[PDB]
């Protein structure tokens, strides 16, 4: 056990910092700024296809 | 939150992963387990505050000012009329600072979006941002009278040079 | 991590009496005084411990090293030997 | 006695603060300004003088 | 699918036009180097549990070293040039707490004084490139720098190049690593292998979309790294310490990576960093068990053969030493070979290819020098042979590395999105002869080592030119620059 | 001729001067120095109100820019502060 | 200050009125209670400006500057008790009152509302500091250094009365800095040059130059008991801020003759750093360091145009905490070794391991570790004078390189062996030695969390 | 230093400089007796310049080509890790001030600690009784009588008689 | 370079009565160790070699000094020398930059900072 | 409170034999190659009688130096010649002046 | 066996130090932390634009914060 020596270590600060990001995107006008698709064909996420 | 016209970006356009292979991939084991170990300690407590934060409301109000004089009032050695004009001009400058910060991150919206092309597209932010900051240091930046803050006694007199020497001493414009 | 006591040097000073082929293993053990057995008999007799011990043998170590147990005496002061 | 060397001396702060409003109550020159700060019709620019 | 990110967490102070808050960078180096950098540190502390086993001051070490990772990790995650300057100095201030670990010792504390001296020259170059971005570019976030490339990048990037010379051990600052070895052994296994020397060139790697033009840059870059190879080759000859022999050998690795910038090869250069970090943190630690076994000589003198009840660590060295010959198919084959054969198509000095490829032999003769003098001959070293190799704490460290070490260049490069175009033409008499250059180094060192061992007794002649085994640079500059400025130029214009 | 004081350590602890009520000189400087100033005064300026009217001008900048972007109004004007109000003496 | 001078003057009829040795614990107790009143009514907003009440206070609106003025009096009484307790009680209490009286003039100063009340308060000091050098100091050659402590500041400051009354009778009245809206320009003449000359030269007497600064390593070398008023002399040197008040207006356009003040403070900057690597005194060691990066701020002001007022606001308090903390290190290690010469201190770091951390972080504020309050302002001095020309980074950057050696030149002197001596110096760093050594970095890095308040107008 | 023992200071280092250059052990050992034949040139003679010209030509070929980074025997005046053990560094008598509950440990050690001090507290009726007597006026190296003519305690008591042990 | 350093010379029999220069210091060394070894000292040694060092270095150089030679007036070639030279650099500076700033332009148009 | 020969004085020829050693024993009996003649050249602000410079120099280098501590660490009594430049400086090695590094850089 | 006695200067005053340093900073710092948590939950601010506030505007307390 390996019951609380790691659970106090890693398993507790997971929920706190994820709350600090879900309460962050709706407030700050620049959230995560993820880039473009980089897609060579045309796929089902769009309606058209490419050869 | 905010208004989307202030911060525009094109829509997201996320494609399909296209696995195509019968080999076992680890991405079908990660998103199917880790989502519930986050939603339970976060979202329910976020809901528990959501009913508790709606117990009472508190108000804070906008501050809108009053601007009766603008520039040319009044006579030289005065004090009274030349104090409100300072409150005019100086609060007409700290507004003009953070307007540029909107347009600065507007450039930053394009650059970390495309990335690959990033120069030959977006059609505005290399132009329009340079149609602001270029139209900024002239007559609104007291270069180098910004130390004494140039309060109504040099910010008009750069604009005296912007009308006397400029546009008439071009011989003959 | 391995310690050391008095008995290790009492082997080696007596052993090099027989290791040097000029000195037979029939002399006295700890006090032979080396005159009954100028250079190369005050330096060569400790040039072997220059090979084995070899802590550079300073200038005052020559005039003390006549009494062969007085050789052994100050090493325990240098090597910090037990008790 | 009751230790006037002690905390009676920091009690002089509000003794100074009671005198600290006498200067402001004779600086009652201007109500009619244009920084809103107007003293238009309200009992809010009148108060705390 | 990429999805590179920046964030917008918390404001710093704001000024007139620009506002920096904090942000991060997750492009090609955060998802690559950070699991590599942590894996080494995960495997290095078990030796320090055995190396620093007799010290009641053990708790300061694990505390000080962890914050040294923080200044090494916040630099690579940064995307504000203010944040880069934070990590640029934070890495050096920890070093004074690491070379200055052992108190007293009138050279090692001077070696702590020698350490921070040459670090500050690399500091003054980086701030010069900073202020030119303030004067023109209106900010110093790394986005808007790469938004528009300026015309005259010649003036800022020399300060970027001079900043690289402060910590990446270029010519003129070369005694910084052979002086920094005076501390404890896994200290120097960290200080010299995967930290404190990769960040000296890492800042140049981030600046790839600008370094193409402005042709004064590229000729200076590749010619500089060529000088760093052979002066470390000539001064390593007749060197009588194990740690000092490995000290020069990481510097000729730096002579490769400086040249890889001038040729427009960004990611193949960085992949050599991806492989090299495995090597000497193993090797100083593998050789550290040998020195602790004897507990006081640390010389290449008085060693013996390999097999004096020493099975395993001799097997661990020949994995490393054969890789250090120049990678026939070992650990760093997919990085070393794809660069010297990328020197085929180039526009160099052409003195550069007549200088970089010769050191490939000089790298190979470093290998057998510890084989032929510590692992080959008759057993000789002083008595009370107190050797010990039985500690599973050390066995856990060595086994964890060599599994990852051999599969280093063969798993990472096996799955990577491509960035550039390969050579794909390597003609007759021009293709793989640098491997043959490594082969003759075995031959030439043989007829010197065996000739110094079994010959017709070449008698010791006192007549030799020995300005090669010293270099003559620490002989005078450590006797002149703290003499002219410190004494005569002061006490004349002092009191 | 020469009388002086030396290391005050008569095997007691010592804080500033001596044993008793000068013993209270510790917790009059530990408790008043920090733990009230370094805590409450550190808290006081933490959430302190808007410095130099900034937080108004943050969201005020958010409002008026899109109104210039609404109809026709150019941005970064530098427009002589409502012209034809100056005689502009030539020479 | 509505009632800030008012509570602290009541602290004065409390020293000789009190009992016996209770006078130390009583004086420190009341003193920290004013520190909240300083914080409370100040730090308000904030947009040009806070004219406070009347003709005696303008509330220190553009630069706060006043919080640092009030730490020191509940900070030196715990320091001065090292070697003071040998005299009569009535004589020791007088030494307490004169330091408290030093703060009251400086409480009205730095705000001062005016200029004719400025100069009488600008000269209201130098009376209590001089008496501290005369009685209860150290060994001889005090009295000439007391005379060199005069006859410079008084020599240069007298043409200010020649300058200011010449302004008061000419254009309006200098009672109000805010009635300075109409300011006539100043052309190049042979009369106006001297008008700018007397306006400036008196302020170079306090913050020093490469000239006229020989007196500064006399008061810090020959100094009172254990850095007692020496900490106050730190604020006495940095408190020449009034150039920010005056030359912001009132002949701003004379920059044609700015150059020999730019140049002399620049080659003298790089020189006086290296003028102490062969010094043999500890209290002189920090003194010449306190010349160099205090001479950094002068070219930030005569060069106008902010991004220079930003850092110069912070660089006054930069060494103002740091050199005050270094003197606290130097006031210690003297009650135990009764000579201040640094060479005799071989063999440290082993007897005192607890204060050895405090040597590290203190000298880590000269290398200065760029997330601090020191290298956040020195980057803005870079940001200003590089726009002047491209050469200015050279001599200013080597200043960041010489003090890299010059700070670690002190740290390595602690690490030596076998110590040869010292049946005395036993005391393992008692409570007064380390609690007083605290409360310096404890607000300093605290201010590095949100450094928004340390900013001028600007 | 004298002329005859000036030979001895060179003779040990003549061979000590050679094993720096050797690769084997017998290769160095074969040149021990081989260099001895040069030393056996003038076996026993007068002490004049004939013995100095054997040393006057020992200026060259001894300093000339001398020890290209030799063996140093690391616990030495030079050499690496020569004074490395300095985190401990033996602070003898750092143990005056304790303010106990820190002097709780080692009870018998402190009971013996004050015991040895009486040997130092009472020596100047004996050591200073001979200190004025053994020194003639102001002459040479000032060790006492090494038995002090009744009981030598120490003479160098106690900072040298309880000097710092190494670890 | 710095130095040869001449670690060997001749003897036998130059200056036979020159010996016992250690008798000067061993008398002081006997005066040292007798001061060093005592049952109660509790303080530093006076050590007047350091007393005569700093005070005859920091002070008592200006009473020694006279301007009777020009090699004492030689400090004019080091103090005021480069101090004119930096201004001789800088007076040529800032005006050539200004003429290109007054007549003609070279800067970028987005130079708000500065 | 040491007043008798508390420092140097206006030397160096005010009966220089009575300087060393009536006090400040840099020389034993004014013939030790360290009599206070070595006032470099005077007239300047150098050292006067000055128990100071051109005495045998260029290193205290922390030698073997066992007859006292006496090298640089452990306080020999009165042998001050020069200081503050020597805690980091040394004596001569086996090679000599030859500036081959400029030829090596050539 | 090999057993000796380690020589330390003193640990009393040094471990007596950091006590009241740690003690008093938790005597009022940790109790004041709850008020930073209690005012976060039960008290907020809402919302914007503007409000009209009648004719005469509101007093001081125009802040969007609990204690500001
Ligand atoms: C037995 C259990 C008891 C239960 C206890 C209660 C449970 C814990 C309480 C909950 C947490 C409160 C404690 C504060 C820390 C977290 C703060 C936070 O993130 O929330 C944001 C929240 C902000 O409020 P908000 O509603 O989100 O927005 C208001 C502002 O606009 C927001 O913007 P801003 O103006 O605040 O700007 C941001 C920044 C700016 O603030 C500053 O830095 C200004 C302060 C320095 C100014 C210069 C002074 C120089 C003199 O603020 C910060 O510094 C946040 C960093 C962390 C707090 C700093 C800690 C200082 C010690 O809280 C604060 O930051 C207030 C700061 C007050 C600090 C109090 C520190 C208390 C420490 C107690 C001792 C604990 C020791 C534990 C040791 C354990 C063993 C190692
Ligand atoms: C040497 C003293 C130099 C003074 C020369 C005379 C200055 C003078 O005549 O006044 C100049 C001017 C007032 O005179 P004016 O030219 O007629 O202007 C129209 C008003 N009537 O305008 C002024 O009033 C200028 C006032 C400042 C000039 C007086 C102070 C200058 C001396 C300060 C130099 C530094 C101190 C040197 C002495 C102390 C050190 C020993």
């Amino acid at each position: 056990r390996h019951s609380i020596f790691a659970f106090t270590h890693v398993l507790i600060p997971v929920w706190i910092i994820h709350y600090y990001l879900k309460y962050h995107v709706t407030t700050k006008p620049y959230t995560i700024v993820e880039k473009k698709p980089r897609i060579f064909p045309g796929d089902t996420i769009l309606e058209t296809g490419e050869v | 939150s905010w208004d989307k016209d202030v911060y525009p970006e094109p829509p997201r356009r996320t494609p399909a992963p296209s696995p195509q292979t019968s080999l076992p991939n680890p991405i079908t084991y990660l998103t199917k387990a880790f989502d519930l170990l986050v939603d339970r300690p976060v979202t329910l407590v976020r809901e528990f505050i959501e009913r508790q934060h709606a117990k009472n409301k508190y108000y804070y109000y906008h501050r809108e000012f009053r601007r009766v004089p603008d520039i040319t009032e009044c006579q030289e050695k005065d004090v009274l009329c030349m104090f409100e004009a300072e409150m005019q001009w100086r609060r007409d400058y700290k507004v003009d600072q953070e307007i540029v910060n909107i347009i600065q991150e507007r450039l930053k919206a394009c650059q970390q979006r495309e990335g690959e092309s990033h120069r030959q597209n977006c059609a505005k932010e290399l132009e329009q941002f340079t149609q602001v900051v270029k139209a900024y240091q002239d007559r609104y930046h007291d270069l180098g009278a910004h130390y004494s803050a140039r309060k109504c006694l040099a910010k008009q007199k750069q604009r005296m040079l912007a009308e006397r020497k400029a546009a008439k001493e071009a011989a003959a414009a | 991590a391995p310690p050391l006591t008095l008995e290790g040097i009492k082997d080696r000073v007596l052993y090099v009496l027989k290791l040097y082929d000029k000195i037979d293993p029939e002399k006295l053990s700890v006090n032979s005084h080396f005159m009954k057995d100028d250079s190369l008999d005050q330096v060569e007799i400790i040039m072997a411990m220059e090979d084995e011990f070899g802590f550079e043998i300073p200038d005052i170590d020559a005039e003390k090293l006549m009494c062969p147990q007085e050789i052994v005496d100050y090493i325990a002061d240098k090597k910090d030997v037990y008790e | 006695r009751d230790h006037w060397v002690h905390v009676l001396v920091p009690m002089g702060f509000v003794f100074g603060y009671y005198l600290d409003r006498k200067n402001d109550e004779k600086l009652t020159a201007f109500r009619n300004k244009s920084l809103l700060y107007k003293r238009e019709l309200k009992p809010n620019e009148e108060v705390t003088w | 699918s990429g999805q590179e990110l920046i964030i917008s967490n918390w404001h710093w102070l704001t000024i007139q036009t620009l506002k920096l808050s904090l942000s991060f960078k997750m492009d090609y180096f955060s998802m690559m180097f950070i699991p590599v950098a942590l894996f080494v540190t995960w495997s290095i502390m078990e030796f320090s549990m055995w190396y620093m086993y007799s010290d009641p001051n053990i708790n300061k070490f694990f505390k000080y070293l962890l914050l040294f990772l923080i200044t090494m990790l916040i630099l690579v995650t940064a995307n504000n040039l203010f944040q880069l300057f934070i990590g640029w100095e934070g890495v050096g201030i920890m070093s004074f707490l690491l070379i200055g670990w052992w108190y007293g010792r009138a050279d090692a504390n001077t070696a702590a004084l020698q350490a921070i001296l040459y670090n500050r020259i690399g500091d003054i170059g980086f701030i010069l490139a900073m202020a030119w971005f303030l004067t023109n570019l209106n900010t110093w976030d790394l986005q808007q720098i790469f938004m528009l490339n300026p015309s005259d990048s010649n003036m800022p990037l020399i300060g970027l190049a001079l900043a690289a010379t402060g910590k990446s051990a270029q010519f003129g600052l070369h005694p910084w690593l052979p002086s920094a070895m005076e501390g404890p052994t896994p200290v120097s296994a960290l200080l010299h292998s995967s930290t404190m020397v990769v960040a000296g060139i890492f800042l140049l790697i981030r600046f790839y979309p600008l370094t193409e033009n402005n042709k004064y840059i590229q000729s200076i870059t590749l010619c500089l790294g060529a000088i760093t190879t052979l002066f470390t080759a000539m001064c390593a000859l007749t060197q009588n310490d194990i740690k000092k022999i490995i000290a020069f050998s990481t510097s000729s690795q730096l002579g490769l990576m400086m040249v890889t910038i001038g040729i427009n090869q960004p990611y193949l250069a960085f992949l050599h960093i991806c492989t090299h970090a495995f090597f000497k943190a193993m090797l100083f630690m593998c050789s550290g068990s040998i020195i602790h076994s004897l507990n006081d000589e640390q010389d290449i003198r008085k060693m013996g053969g390999l097999f004096k009840a020493m099975p395993f660590t001799t097997t661990a060295l020949i994995v490393g030493s054969l890789a250090l010959t120049g990678m026939p198919f070992l650990t760093g084959f997919y990085s070393k070979d794809l660069i010297i054969e990328a020197a085929n198509t180039s526009y160099t000095n052409a003195w550069a290819l007549l200088m970089t490829l010769i050191a490939t032999s000089f790298t190979a003769i470093y290998s057998t020098r510890i084989i032929f003098f510590a692992l080959l001959g008759q057993p000789r070293f002083p008595t009370l042979v107190n050797i010990n190799e039985n500690n599973p704490l050390l066995i856990n460290s060595i086994k964890r590395l060599l599994i990852g070490s051999l599969f280093a260049g063969y798993i990472i490069s096996n799955n990577i999105p491509p960035t550039t175009i390969p050579q794909m033409t390597m003609p007759y008499y021009l293709k793989t002869t640098a491997l043959i250059v490594t082969i003759l180094g075995f031959i030439l060192a043989l007829e010197i080592s065996n000739m110094t061992k079994n010959l017709k007794y070449h008698y010791p002649s006192n007549a030799f030119k020995f300005s090669t085994l010293l270099g003559y640079f620490p002989t005078i500059m450590h006797r002149l620059a703290p003499y002219m400025n410190l004494s005569m130029s002061q006490k004349s214009a002092s009191s | 001729e020469d009388e002086n004081l030396y290391e005050k350590n008569p095997d007691s602890h010592g804080y500033d001067k001596d044993p008793a009520v000068d013993i209270w000189n510790m917790r009059v400087v530990f408790f008043f120095g920090f733990s009230i100033v370094l805590v409450l005064g550190s808290t006081f300026v933490a959430y302190l109100p808007d410095y130099r009217m900034q937080e108004w001008a943050r969201r005020e900048a958010e409002r008026l820019v899109k109104y210039r972007e609404a109809h026709g109004l150019p941005i970064m004007e530098s427009n002589c502060f409502d012209p034809s109000k100056i005689q502009l003496p030539e020479d | 200050m509505l009632k800030y001078i008012i509570p602290t003057i009541m602290l004065m009829p409390l020293t000789w009125l009190s009992k016996n040795n209770m006078i130390w614990v009583n004086s420190t107790a009341h003193s920290l209670l004013i520190s909240f009143t300083s914080l409370l009514l100040m730090n308000q907003f904030g947009d040009n400006s806070l004219n406070f009440s009347l003709l005696f206070f303008s509330d220190s609106l553009s630069t706060p500057l006043l919080i640092l003025t009030m730490w020191l009096l509940p900070l030196m009484l715990m320091a001065s008790q090292h070697h003071l307790s040998k005299e009569n009680l009535t004589r020791k209490k007088l030494f307490i009152t004169m330091l408290i009286s030093l703060q009251l003039f400086l409480i009205m100063t730095f705000t001062a509302m005016e200029l004719i009340l400025f100069y009488i308060l600008f000269e209201a000091t130098l009376v209590p500091t001089l008496i501290i050098i005369t009685r209860w100091g150290n060994q001889t050659e005090r009295l000439n250094a007391g005379l060199y402590f005069l006859f410079y500041t008084l020599a240069g400051s007298l043409p200010l009365l020649v300058a200011l009354i010449y302004i008061q009778n000419t254009v309006g009245s200098l009672n109000f800095l805010m009635l300075q809206y109409w300011v006539q320009p100043v052309h190049n003449s042979w009369s106006n040059v001297f008008m700018w000359l007397a306006c400036m030269m008196a302020f170079m007497v306090k913050m020093p130059l490469y000239g006229l600064h020989l007196w500064l390593p006399k008061a810090h070398v020959e100094a009172p008991i254990a850095g007692s008023m020496v900490l106050a002399a730190v604020l006495l040197k940095l408190g020449g801020y009034g150039m920010l008040r005056i030359t912001l207006i009132l002949n701003p356009m004379t920059d044609f003759m700015a150059y020999p003040f730019i140049m002399l403070s620049l080659w003298g900057m790089i020189m006086t750093s290296s003028i102490c690597l062969r010094q043999t005194d500890l209290k002189s060691l920090i003194a010449y360091s306190s010349v160099s990066h205090m001479a950094l701020v002068i070219v930030a002001i005569l060069i106008q145009t902010p991004w220079s007022y930003m850092g110069a606001t912070a660089l006054m308090i930069a060494h103002g905490l740091t050199s005050s903390m270094l003197f606290c290190l130097a006031n210690s290690n003297y009650e135990r070794i009764h000579s201040r010469t640094m060479i005799l201190a071989r063999g440290l770091q082993t007897l005192l391991p607890l204060m050895a951390t405090w040597w590290l972080l203190a000298s880590l504020t000269n290398l200065a570790l760029p997330p601090t309050i020191n290298l956040i302002g020195e980057l803005f001095v870079v940001m200003s004078t590089f726009s002047w020309s491209n050469i200015t980074i050279i001599l200013m950057g080597v200043n960041m390189v010489i003090t890299a050696l010059y700070s670690l030149y002190m740290l390595i002197m602690t690490q030596r062996g076998k110590y040869t001596y010292h049946i005395n110096n036993i005391s393992p760093s008692f409570t007064r030695e380390n609690a007083l050594m605290s409360l310096h970095i404890l607000p300093l890095l605290l201010l590095t969390l949100n450094p928004k308040i340390i900013l001028g107008p600007l | 230093l004298t002329h005859q023992q000036k030979v001895l200071r060179l003779y040990k280092r003549a061979l000590r400089h050679l094993e720096s250059w050797c690769i084997h052990r017998d290769k160095y050992r074969y040149f021990a007796c081989l260099l001895r034949a040069r030393f056996d040139e003038h076996k026993n003679e007068k002490d004049m310049v004939k013995a100095t010209q054997l040393l006057r030509e020992a200026e060259e070929e001894f300093w000339h080509g001398q020890h290209p980074q030799p063996y140093i025997f690391p616990e030495s005046p030079g050499g690496t890790s020569y004074e490395r053990y300095e985190c401990y560094k033996v602070p003898e008598w750092c143990l005056d001030d304790w303010h106990p509950s820190e002097k709780a440990m080692y009870p018998d050690y402190f009971a013996k600690r004050e015991q040895w001090k009486k040997l130092r507290r009472e020596s100047w009726e004996r050591e200073v009784k001979q200190l004025q007597e053994e020194t003639p006026v102001g002459g040479p190296r000032t060790e006492a009588l090494p038995p002090a003519r009744k009981q030598g305690d120490l003479p160098p008591l106690w900072w040298h008689i309880v000097t710092r042990p190494r670890e | 370079t710095t130095l040869d350093p001449a670690e060997y010379d001749i003897s036998s029999e130059t200056r036979k009565a020159q010996a016992e220069r250690l008798a000067i210091r061993s008398r002081l060394k006997r005066e040292y160790q007798l001061q060093y070894y005592d049952p109660s000292r509790r303080g530093v040694i006076e050590d007047p070699a350091l007393v005569r060092w700093t005070y005859a270095r920091s002070a008592n150089i200006y009473p020694n000094f006279r301007p009777n030679t020009k090699t004492s007036l030689l400090g004019a070639l080091f103090g005021i020398g480069p101090l004119v030279f930096w201004y001789y650099v800088f007076k040529t500076d800032r005006d050539r930059k200004e003429k290109l700033i007054q007549e003609g332009k070279l800067d970028r148009t987005f130079n708000i900072s500065y | 409170a040491s007043h008798i020969t508390k420092d140097m004085l206006p030397g160096p020829y005010p009966k220089t034999p009575e300087e060393r050693a009536a006090a400040a024993k840099k020389y034993n009996m004014r013939v030790e190659d360290y009599e206070p003649y070595p006032d470099d050249g005077t007239g300047y602000g150098d050292y006067p009688k000055l128990p100071d410079r051109s005495q045998q120099e260029r290193d205290p280098w922390y030698d073997w130096d066992h007859p006292d501590l006496r090298l640089n660490w452990g306080e020999p009594m009165h042998w001050d010649l020069d200081m503050y430049i020597r805690n980091r400086v040394d004596t001569s090695p086996t090679p000599v002046n030859w500036n081959l590094m400029c030829k090596h850089l050539f | 066996g090999k057993r000796l006695f380690i020589i330390k200067p003193s640990g009393f005053y040094d471990k007596r130090f950091l006590k009241l340093l740690r003690f008093y900073i938790l005597l009022t710092g940790i109790p004041v932390a709850i008020g930073i948590t209690l005012i976060n939950v039960f008290i907020g601010e809402a919302e914007l634009a503007e409000i009209p506030e009648g004719y005469v505007p509101e007093h001081w307390e125009y802040f969007k914060h609990p204690i500001s």
